[PDB]
């Protein structure tokens, strides 16, 4: 006879693991320091 | 015509001191004066603030 047949190819491999997932962010910044008020107006002279 | 006087009203017995935050360095004088910027009075009868 002839050269009996092969066996039937296996099927596809499986995927890798898949990665891991993102680090946290850090911590925002802190909002604007905010400005002091305007001095008051000159006062006028106490009572005499 | 009578050669009389009649209207006498008296002066004053003592003399005021200017109040705080005012001085005066006048002798003869009838009022304080609130005085200047960058200086202070915080005695009364200063002569000079
Ligand atoms: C499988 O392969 C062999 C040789 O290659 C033969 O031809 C058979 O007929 C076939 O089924
Ligand atoms: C798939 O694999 C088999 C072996 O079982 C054979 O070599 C086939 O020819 C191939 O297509
Ligand atoms: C990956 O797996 C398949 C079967 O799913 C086959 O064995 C391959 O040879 C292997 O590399
Ligand atoms: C504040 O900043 C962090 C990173 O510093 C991040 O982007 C936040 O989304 C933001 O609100
Ligand atoms: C007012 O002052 C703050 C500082 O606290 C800051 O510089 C602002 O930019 C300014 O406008
Ligand atoms: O809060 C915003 C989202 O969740 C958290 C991360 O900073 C971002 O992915
Ligand atoms: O406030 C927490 C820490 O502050 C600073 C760093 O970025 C963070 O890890």
């Amino acid at each position: 006879p002839p050269p009996t047949s092969p066996p039937p190819s296996p099927p596809p491999s499986p995927p890798p693991p898949r990665p891991p997932p993102p680090p946290p962010p850090p911590p925002s910044p802190p909002p604007p320091n905010r400005s002091p008020p305007p001095p008051p107006p000159a006062s006028s002279a106490i009572n005499p | 015509a009578t050669l009389i006087p009649t209207g006498l009203v008296k002066g004053a017995q003592a003399p005021t001191p200017c109040g705080m935050g005012y001085f005066q360095s006048s002798a003869e004088t009838t009022t304080c004066t609130a005085c200047a910027v960058g200086t202070y009075a915080d005695q009364a009868g200063l002569a000079a603030c």
